[PDB]
């Protein structure tokens, strides 16, 4: 009841699921409004994607 | 009393007219199915002197 | 399927002349009923957005509601079946057309076929 | 998407300035013409993928 | 502003989207954006805030750097190739610079991050012209040339907005950051089926564009923009709050409603093609956006929030406007399913 | 760009342990660079010095996690005169992974990396033995 | 601290009706008497007399569309003229062998 | 079969259309009427089925689950009468209507030619119960319940959506007669390994299966009594039928890829029965033994024989009518003490004597006690699994007797003992009440006479 | 009487399984022939389908251009 079911059943599909989409989302949605940061990234990736995909 | 209780009890009327539809859609849709009526080789049979189809 | 190219298309026709050949859809369609359906159901969505009596208030604006989607109902029918004749026409030509590339398999029977047995234990 | 208004109505909107083989001003031909001219021709009709190859 | 000058810079918004849809020529079109990119400042200006003007700026700012790569890209086209019709790219290099251009005037990621900006800082009414009539021109351009798009390029754009729009969206309080967030997800599941069927992309493009516009008009009708403001909803309008559930509802892509037959369809062309993976993480991805739509449908109307005690007083009054297409939009994205196969209209 | 896919690929997998380990080394070194690079645009952490520290700390550890699954991956292909099974690469991906645990200094981020780095490892060599394509072209 | 220690206007939890109170002989249905008689009428007929009773007696009576009698007889007559003629009743090949062309391995 | 779908459609406008105060009565007697004309869908061939159109046909599988169906909305409508008394008329019609259609959807689900078409009505059955979850549910877990029960489910239902458009690809056709009659053998292949994972935990979930069945508890002790009712009865089996009809196309797959599946329910029934021993919750216990009974349900299909196809029809069927009556009884408890807690409310024989008696036939029923359905089910897939293993009597007779130990162990705390001092405000049981345990009791018993209508295609 | 009053013959459910069998047989095999047809006018560009446009050689200017040489 309480360690199979209550605690680690419970830890291994919803609550993993859980944490990492909540950490997913604060790493992403956490942006200052700087768009100086914004158009760093714009050319980091610019670069990438000329120096990727051909 | 007549003309009353039929705005009363009119919603009554409504599941069994809906069964006599969903009868008559049942028929309809089975009329569109006859490609193979008294052709299967089970069942192929001469008619008889006063009939059309085997089933309707 | 991409059929923008397809040559002898006329750029913004709805429905062309050869769609004239195909027979058009019944008045009773279920497609076009429920299309009709949808009509009620925006009307009763109107009239309850608005704070009216869901059922009764506007029977004019219900009946123009049913109205306008069964006509348009009735016309996106007909393109539809249109485009889909032509995507049979086109698949049926190619493949006449080509015979090397859809070539008629030799009729083998299952007395004659070794299908391996998995037996359930 | 593309809406080919222009041929429908045979308007010519913007066709005139696509190629370098479409009725210059003073027939004043460009520099790679009979080049153009003869890629055109090859490929006219025969659609994208078949003219590519 | 004067109400005639309004209606000048919405028909030159639009006459501006239908010259790069009608157009032959690549300077026609770049013509055709820079008419729109004109006309539609003042739109997002229009309620004189400083807001409105930091949101105006930025969306000046990356629609005319957009402009500027896209004309890059004409120009080195031009240069190995002497055509200015639009049809084939000519080039590796125009191509990625073509595709990137588009990319930032549609909002897809890795160029996603105007868009949640803009849409806070502009009201609601500009916010749904933004969201569903200035994605009409770079979608169809896509569309005329997407025969020569690089799929790696286009595929891995597409799954990072799906993932940035999905994550993205569970940390919003705001619901105009939740609309962004959401047109980022769907240009994302719009734009990974290009290269394969771009009948698929504009069925998605139709859809899409029908929820928006009901959720926006009832977001407008029911005027909230907060979901604690959307939470006093159901003590005066419950049937706005029950349509906006079943809305949600619909936008989660759950059947039978109207938002799954695009994703199906999608899915359903993709695996034509002997691509697997690619839909499943799609899929799995997108339950992220369902699980912020079930929040907010537990926010609205299916659990009753503490009112105040002036909401009496607007008992007493009606809407002065009303929305002629709410009750349409609301039907076409809610019960549409069943007429899935007319999408051979090639709509 | 698809040099490193190259030079990995084209090794035998039973044989040349240490270039095996040296191709996946660089791609982890590069995919840490990458990744530093997009912190550093999103995110000034305090200055320049402390940047590039935390940019040499993430090329590292994601280098030596390169390393780890590789050698391990390639050690166990040897050692069980069995190739193209994707159980090797399981367990090199997650003797990767508990190098990243180690690293971190975590029992639980040990396990979860273990976990999810092996079963990674095992897709990627289920894929190429059967040719999924993450990426596919438009045939119909 | 001036706080009311209320943390809004709220309705007090109202204690739960009995329906045998107003009403004796209350059926439990609703609280209108005539409302629930007749709501229990209607459900003790359509439930016990009507489906509980007629289906059953339906359901009893269902035609042998499974053909377990036909498959019995067609048994009897099979046995009956197997055992007449000396065959060995049942046989081990579902399908006749001489339609069956086995494929050669020759090695 | 639209003589079905059609009055369940009707249901809809005559339940609008009432007076606020006639509501219960049409939709009771108009449900009732409907059960009564979908019963005559039990008249099956021994030849292929009953095919009706391109659309729907109907099955000697698929009957039995129709006909349940059809007559648990009755009984739902009754057990939800009380506890929805001081609710506006307009709620009300919601609620009926959320049960109307869940029931249309079912129906159009066990028919269904198509696999997408049963997919999709499949995933459509999760909304209606979901509202009802989380809208008409007491407590505060409702909502965190109804994620559960909603991403679970998808968890498992996207997956089986691409599988079913890949196959459909390569088939030609997802039409149960044509993927019957053209059915292939399925290679030992990592691709089809991961097919057959995909074709098979979207109903593996739904039982659930005893590694994922944590989503059920929550679910059904945070629903209201007609939510619990179509849990436990109806939604419970949508995974077995799906098994049922799917594992046709993963053969000869499914004798290497059954063994996790078959060892997580052969031990995890054992598991839920010793939890049913330590619940200090009517609602909670009743849940785990539903998870027990579809652990069972699981290895029969997963055996894969006639016997085994025989008892999980008649086990779902049973089960379905068992677990119905069980939630009743503990709602009716619940509707006097509003607690829900097993030990408070005791001795209850000595206060309310008929429902102590439709206490014993439950807990005697659950208990799977000869010659009952319940049993008949039971010994089918025991006798199946004994010819799968012989060792797996000592795990089938362990269950059986943890089963009688919790189901007497509920019926003693509840009904035997001294009554509690404090309550005194157990009123005499209700007609209605009282009519519905029999309602659910009686067909039990009669089909106990005619069993070969409950044992499926297979018999 | 149930029989005669409630069902019909075995012949009529017989057949109309055949004809439902032989349409979902033909709808079948027409989908596998478009997917391999839609493979091949993809691939070569000789079908109706998939023709992407080219230049029209009708907007070729074929006059003498001030100098000789074109
Ligand atoms: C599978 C397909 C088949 C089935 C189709 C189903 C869909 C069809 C209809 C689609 C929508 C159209 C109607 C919706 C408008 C809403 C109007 C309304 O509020 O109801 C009040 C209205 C009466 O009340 P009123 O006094 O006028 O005004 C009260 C106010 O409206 C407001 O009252 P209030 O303020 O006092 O109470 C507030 C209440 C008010 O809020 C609402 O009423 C909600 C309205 C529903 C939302 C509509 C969304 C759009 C469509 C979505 C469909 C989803 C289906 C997919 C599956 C997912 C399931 C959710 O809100 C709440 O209480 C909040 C809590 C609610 C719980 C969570 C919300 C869940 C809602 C989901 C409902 C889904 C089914 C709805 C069925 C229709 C309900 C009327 O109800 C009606 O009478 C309308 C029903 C239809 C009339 C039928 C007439 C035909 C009969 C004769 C012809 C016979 C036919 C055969 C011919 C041949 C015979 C001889
Ligand atoms: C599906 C149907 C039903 C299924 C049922 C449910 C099954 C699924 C769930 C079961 C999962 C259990 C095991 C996995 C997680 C355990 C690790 C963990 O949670 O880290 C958090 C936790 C981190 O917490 P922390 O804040 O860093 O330190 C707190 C301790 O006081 C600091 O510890 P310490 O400083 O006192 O010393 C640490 C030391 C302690 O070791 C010992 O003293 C003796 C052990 C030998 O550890 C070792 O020496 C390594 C052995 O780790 C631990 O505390 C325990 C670490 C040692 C546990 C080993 C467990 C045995 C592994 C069995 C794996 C089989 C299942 C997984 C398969 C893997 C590949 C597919
Ligand atoms: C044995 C043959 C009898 C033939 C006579 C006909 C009997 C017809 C009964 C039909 C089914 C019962 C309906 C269930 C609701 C109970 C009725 C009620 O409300 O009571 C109020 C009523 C009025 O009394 P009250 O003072 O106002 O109420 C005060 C309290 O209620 C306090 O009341 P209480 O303290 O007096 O207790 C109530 C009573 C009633 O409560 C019950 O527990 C009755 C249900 C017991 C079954 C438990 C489920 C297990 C599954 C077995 C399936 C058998 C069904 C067969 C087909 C049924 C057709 C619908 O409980 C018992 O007495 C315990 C009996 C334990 C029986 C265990 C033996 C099972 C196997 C027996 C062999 C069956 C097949 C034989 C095959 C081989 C030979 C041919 O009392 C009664 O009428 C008592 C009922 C008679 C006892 C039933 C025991 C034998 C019947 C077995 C089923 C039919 C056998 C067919 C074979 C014929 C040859
Ligand atoms: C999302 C739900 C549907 C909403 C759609 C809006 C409804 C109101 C629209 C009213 C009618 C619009 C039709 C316009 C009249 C004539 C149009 C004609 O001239 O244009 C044709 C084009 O016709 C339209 O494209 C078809 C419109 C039909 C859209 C409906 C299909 C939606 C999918 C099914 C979902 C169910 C919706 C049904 C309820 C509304 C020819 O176009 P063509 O120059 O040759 O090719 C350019 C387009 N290409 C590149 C994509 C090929
Ligand atoms: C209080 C104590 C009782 C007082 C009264 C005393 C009398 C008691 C006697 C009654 C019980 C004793 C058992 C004796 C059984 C006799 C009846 C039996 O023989 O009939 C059975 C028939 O019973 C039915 O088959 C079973 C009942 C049908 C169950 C349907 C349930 C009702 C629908 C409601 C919906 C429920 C949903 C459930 C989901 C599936 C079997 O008949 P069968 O040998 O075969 O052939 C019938 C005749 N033929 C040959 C012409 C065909
Ligand atoms: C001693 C008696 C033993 C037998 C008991 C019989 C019990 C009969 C009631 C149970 C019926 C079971 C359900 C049957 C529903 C489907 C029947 C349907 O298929 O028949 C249709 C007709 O449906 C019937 O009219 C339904 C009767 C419904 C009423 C049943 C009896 C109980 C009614 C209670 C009403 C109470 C009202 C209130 C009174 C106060 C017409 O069929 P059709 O598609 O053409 O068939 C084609 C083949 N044909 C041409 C040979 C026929
Ligand atoms: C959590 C609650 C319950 C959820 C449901 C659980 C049920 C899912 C279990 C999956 C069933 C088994 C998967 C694959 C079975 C095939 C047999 C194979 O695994 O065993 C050996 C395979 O060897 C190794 O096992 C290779 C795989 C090793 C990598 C897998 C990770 C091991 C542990 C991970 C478990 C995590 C499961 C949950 C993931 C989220 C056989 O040797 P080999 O002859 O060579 O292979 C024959 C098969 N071929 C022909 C197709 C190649
Ligand atoms: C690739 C990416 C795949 C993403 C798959 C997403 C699965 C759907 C679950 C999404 C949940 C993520 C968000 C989240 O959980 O937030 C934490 C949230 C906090 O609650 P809030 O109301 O948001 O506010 C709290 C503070 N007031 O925690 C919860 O409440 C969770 C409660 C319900 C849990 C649901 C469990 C779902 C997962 C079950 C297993 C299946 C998961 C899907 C993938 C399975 C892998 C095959
Ligand atoms: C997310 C990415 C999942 C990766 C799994 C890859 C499986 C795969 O690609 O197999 C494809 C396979 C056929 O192989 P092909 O690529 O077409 O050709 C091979 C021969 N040349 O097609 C399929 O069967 C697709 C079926 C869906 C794959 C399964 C995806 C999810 C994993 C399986 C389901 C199990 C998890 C369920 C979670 C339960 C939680 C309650």
């Amino acid at each position: 009841s309480s360690l199979l079911d209550l605690i680690w059943l419970e830890t291994i599909l919803p609550k993993t699921t859980s944490f990492i989409q909540m950490k997913m989302s604060i790493m992403v949605s956490n942006q200052k409004g700087l768009i100086k940061l914004y158009f760093l990234s714009f050319l980091i990736t610019i670069m990438i994607s000329m120096t990727l995909f051909n | 009393n007549v003309l009353q209780i039929v705005r009363d009890h009119w919603v009554h009327i409504l599941v069994p007219v809906g069964f006599v539809f969903g009868c008559y859609l049942d028929r309809r849709s089975d009329e569109k199915l006859t490609a193979f009526r008294n052709k299967s080789l089970l069942f192929k049979r001469e008619l008889r002197p006063n009939e059309e189809v085997t089933w309707k | 399927t991409m059929m923008s190219g397809r040559p002898g298309r006329v750029p913004l026709q709805f429905l062309p002349n050869e769609a004239r050949s195909l027979p058009p859809p019944k008045l009773t369609d279920p497609r076009l009923v429920y299309m009709g359906f949808l009509g009620y159901c925006s009307g009763l969505i109107d009239n309850a957005i608005r704070r009216r009596p869901v059922v009764s208030a506007g029977l004019h604006r219900q009946l123009l509601y049913v109205t306008s989607f069964v006509f348009f109902g009735y016309y996106l029918l007909k393109r539809q079946d249109y485009m889909y004749a032509l995507r049979d026409h086109d698949m049926f030509a190619y493949v006449k057309s080509h015979p090397e590339d859809f070539p008629e398999k030799d009729k083998k029977t299952y007395g004659e076929i070794l299908e391996e047995f998995h037996p359930v234990r | 998407p593309f809406f080919d208004v222009q041929k429908r109505l045979g308007l010519d909107l913007d066709r005139w300035m696509t190629i370098q083989s479409a009725e210059q001003p003073h027939k004043i031909p460009g520099r790679c013409h009979a080049f153009e001219k003869e890629w055109i021709e090859c490929a006219h009709g025969i659609g994208g993928i078949r003219a590519e190859k | 502003m004067n109400p005639i000058i309004y209606t000048t810079l919405i028909m030159t918004v639009m006459s501006g989207t239908m010259l790069v849809m009608i157009s032959s020529h690549w300077l026609l079109i770049w013509i055709g954006f820079e008419m729109n990119l004109l006309a539609m400042i003042p739109v997002l200006m229009k309620n004189f805030n400083p807001r409105a003007t930091e949101a105006a700026t930025k969306y000046f700012l990356t629609q005319a750097t957009a402009s500027m790569m896209l004309m890059m890209a004409i120009i080195i086209n031009l240069l190995y190739s002497g055509q200015w019709t639009i049809t084939k790219m000519f080039n590796p290099v125009a191509m990625t610079m073509m595709t990137m251009a588009l990319a930032m005037k549609l909002g897809l990621s890795p160029f996603h991050f105007w868009v949640p900006e803009v849409t806070q800082g502009i009201s609601l009414q500009a916010g749904l012209l933004l969201l569903t009539w200035q994605k009409l021109a770079p979608l169809s351009v896509l569309c005329q040339i997407s025969q020569s798009i690089n799929p790696n390029l286009m595929l891995t754009m597409a799954m990072l907005s799906i993932l940035i729009g999905g994550w993205g969206g569970l940390n919003q309080t705001q619901l105009r950051k939740i609309m962004a967030y959401s047109s980022i997800a769907h240009m994302g599941w719009m734009t990974a089926v290009l290269p394969y069927n771009t009948t698929m992309t504009i069925l998605n493009l139709l859809i899409y564009i029908t929820m928006t516009l009901a959720m926006f008009m009832l977001l407008i009708h029911s005027s909230a923009t907060t979901t604690l403001s959307l939470s006093h909803t159901w003590n005066k309008m419950p049937v706005i709050t029950s349509l906006m559930m079943v809305t949600l509802l619909s936008m989660g892509g759950l059947p039978p409603l109207s938002g799954f037959m695009p994703k199906w369809m999608i899915i359903q062309e993709m695996t034509k093609n002997e691509s697997i993976i690619m839909p499943t993480l799609m899929a799995m991805t997108a339950l992220l956006n369902l699980y912020f739509y079930m929040r907010l449908a537990y926010s609205s109307s299916l659990t009753m929030f503490p009112s105040t005690n002036n909401m009496k007083m607007k008992w007493q009054f009606e809407h002065t406007k009303q929305m002629k297409l709410l009750p349409t939009m609301i039907v076409l994205s809610t019960l549409v399913l069943p007429m899935t196969p007319a999408l051979s209209s090639l709509n | 760009a698809k040099t490193l896919l190259h030079k990995y690929s084209d090794i035998p997998e039973g044989t040349e342990c240490h270039r095996k380990a040296y191709a996946s080394t660089s791609i982890g070194g590069a995919t840490g660079l990458i990744v530093s690079a997009y912190s550093i645009a999103l995110k000034p952490p305090a200055s320049f010095l402390e940047g590039v520290a935390r940019t040499g700390r993430y090329t590292f550890t994601s280098a030596a996690i390169g390393a780890i699954f590789g050698l391990t991956s390639c050690i166990s292909a040897q050692v069980r005169e069995k190739p193209d099974d994707p159980l090797n690469y399981f367990i090199g991906g997650c003797a990767g992974g508990l190098t990243l645990g180690a690293r971190t200094r975590s029992y639980g981020i040990g396990a979860a990396a273990c976990a999810y780095m092996g079963l990674t490892a095992a897709l990627v060599k289920m894929g190429q033995l059967e040719g999924w394509q993450v990426f596919a072209e438009p045939k119909v | 601290p001036p706080e009311p220690t209320i943390r809004l206007q709220e309705d007090p939890d109202p204690e739960d009706e009995n329906l045998y109170e107003k009403n004796p002989d209350s059926h439990g249905y609703d609280k209108d008497p005539i409302v629930d008689l007749w709501n229990m009428r209607v459900v003790f007929f359509f439930g016990f007399s009507i489906v509980l009773v007629l289906g059953s007696t339906f359901v009893a009576y269902l035609p042998d569309y499974r053909m377990q009698e036909w498959a019995r007889r067609e048994a009897e007559r099979l046995v009956k003229y197997r055992e007449a003629n000396g065959l060995p009743l049942m046989e081990s090949n579902c399908f006749d062998p001489n339609k069956i062309q086995l494929p050669e391995d020759e090695d | 079969m639209l003589k079905i779908i059609i009055p369940t459609t009707m249901l809809l406008p005559m339940t609008w259309m009432s007076k606020h105060n006639m509501i219960w009565i049409n939709a009771t007697v108009h449900s009732l009427l409907i059960s009564l004309i979908s019963l005559s869908l039990l008249n099956q061939l021994g030849e292929n089925s009953l095919n009706f159109s391109l659309t729907f046909f109907s099955d000697s599988l698929s009957a039995p689950l129709l006909v349940l169906t059809t007559w648990l909305l009755p009984l739902m409508l009754m057990a939800s009468q009380s506890h929805l008394s001081k609710e506006t008329t307009t709620r009300k019609k919601l609620y009926i209507t959320m049960l109307i259609l869940l029931q249309l959807f079912l129906i159009m689900t066990f028919t269904a030619t198509e696999l997408i078409l049963f997919y999709i009505l499949f995933e459509a059955t999760l909304v209606p119960t979901l509202i009802i979850i989380t809208r008409w549910g007491n407590q505060t877990e409702r909502l965190n319940a109804g994620l559960y029960f909603l991403f679970y489910t998808l968890a498992g239902s996207l997956p089986l959506l691409v599988a079913l458009v890949y196959i459909q690809n390569t088939t030609g056709s997802l039409n149960f007669l044509i993927i019957h009659y053209w059915s292939h053998p399925l290679s030992n292949s990592w691709s089809n390994i991961f097919m057959w994972l995909a074709c098979i935990m979207a109903f593996m979930v739904k039982m659930p299966l005893y590694g994922l069945h944590l989503w059920l508890p929550k679910a059904h002790v945070e629903a209201p009594i007609a939510g619990s009712m179509v849990l436990a009865a109806v939604l419970l089996k949508l995974g077995g039928y799906g098994m049922m009809r799917i594992t046709t196309i993963l053969n000869p797959l499914t004798n290497y890829m059954a063994y996790p599946f078959l060892m997580l329910s052969m031990w995890g029934m054992i598991m839920t029965s010793s939890i049913c021993l330590r619940q200090t919750d009517l609602k909670s216990l009743i849940a785990y033994s539903s998870v027990s009974h579809m652990a069972l349900v699981i290895v029969a299909i997963m055996i894969q024989t006639p016997w085994s196809f025989m008892g999980a029809t008649a086990l779902m069927i049973a089960h379905g009518l068992t677990s119905s009556m069980l939630f009743c009884l503990a709602n009716t408890n619940y509707e006097r003490v509003h607690s829900r807690t097993m030990i408070l409310a005791r001795g209850l024989q000595t206060l309310l004597p008929l429902m102590a008696t439709w206490w014993l036939v439950a807990s005697l029923t659950n208990l799977a006690l000869p010659p009952s359905i319940n049993l008949i089910g039971e010994l089918f897939i025991i006798t199946a699994s004994f010819s799968w293993s012989n060792i797996t009597i000592i795990l089938m007779g362990m269950n059986m007797m943890i089963t009688a130990l919790y189901s007497l162990y509920m019926l003693i705390t509840t009904q035997r003992g001294k009554y509690t001092h404090h309550i005194n405000n157990i009123k005499p049981s209700f007609t209605r009440e009282n009519a519905l345990m029999a309602l659910h009791i009686l067909p039990l018993l009669l089909l106990t006479l005619n069993p070969k209508m409950i044992l499926g295609p297979l018999y | 009487w149930i029989a005669r009053t409630f069902y019909d013959g075995p012949e009529k459910n017989y057949e109309k399984t055949m004809a439902i069998l032989q349409i979902e047989a033909e709808k079948a095999e027409l989908r596998l022939k478009e997917l391999e047809v839609r493979r091949l006018m993809r691939a070569r560009g000789d079908g109706p389908w998939y023709q992407y446009p080219t230049i029209d050689k009708a907007l070729i200017d074929h006059s003498p251009k001030t100098t000789p040489d074109n």
